[PDB]
């Protein structure tokens, strides 16, 4: 699970 | 062809990947953007730490209270890194 | 160890482009995973973008389409042709 | 390289 910024 | 109009909202951010891991909970860069403002900067990189973001710490909080404290920000914004913060 | 980075944040649909060829064409080299065109799923590798806001890409090199496709504000309209290679 | 947009 990853978040773009 | 098959001839469509395709209407895209541009993503507009700093060009960076992030993951939160662990002590308290970090939040750190697990890629740069290619192209990207942090790529064009140079200065960032995988692994990193990001300690902060004007002024308010990014430590012991998720991913997405991350993401929420760095895009509610101006056009510029202000990070603490901790280069390769896996120490 | 401890740097302090300002960061301008910057605008993109995330996609790789290249002309080709009696004019010249933009074409999709490459969507960028996770980028706006990937999340919309419209887009792939090999499509044609024909106009951006109603403004021709035809006949212009890669450099020409870049400037034209990044001038524009944070909503983009583009008109494609599916697989341009007809 | 690549020429994004």
């Amino acid at each position: 699970p990853d978040l773009l910024v | 062809p098959e001839i469509i109009t395709v209407t895209l909202k541009k993503q507009n951010g700093m060009g960076l990947s992030i993951v939160a891991a662990k002590d308290k909970l970090g939040i750190y860069v697990k890629s740069v953007v290619k192209g990207g403002a942090a790529d064009v900067d140079g200065r960032l990189a995988a692994g990193d730490q990001l300690l902060s973001v004007d002024g308010r710490s990014l430590v012991g909080l998720s991913q997405e209270r991350a993401a929420e404290l760095m895009t509610r920000t101006s056009s510029v914004v202000t990070l603490e890194v901790a280069k390769q913060g896996a120490i």
